């Protein structure tokens, strides 16, 4: 098995947007979770 | 049940002597008339 810790999410693209607007969501995404440290942390990718 | 057939006979000593292929003729007759795959594309994303 992998660390067994934390979450693991994906973020998929549903509606042909393309790789520009996947990584501008997931940006956004981030942007939201810097706002509840209580709840989430180390919230990061897994890809370059 | 049976139906008519269209019969188109080529004549490779014609064909020859006129200096044209018969690949050429093959891939003509084959692509104009019954469709030729050549390669993909992506379309929004997807290959098709």
């Amino acid at each position: 098995l992998g660390t067994a810790t934390g979450f693991d999410f994906e973020l998929i693209d549903q509606g042909g947007l393309g790789h520009e607007k996947l990584t501008q969501a997931r940006n956004q995404l981030f942007g939201m979770v810097a706002q509840h440290p209580d709840v989430l942390t180390g919230v990061r990718p897994n890809g370059l | 049940e049976d139906t008519p057939q269209f019969k188109i006979d080529i004549d490779q000593e014609k064909a020859q002597a006129l200096g044209v292929s018969i690949s050429d003729i093959n891939t003509t007759l084959g692509a104009a008339w019954g469709g030729s795959y050549v390669n993909d594309f992506i379309d929004r994303g997807r290959v098709k």
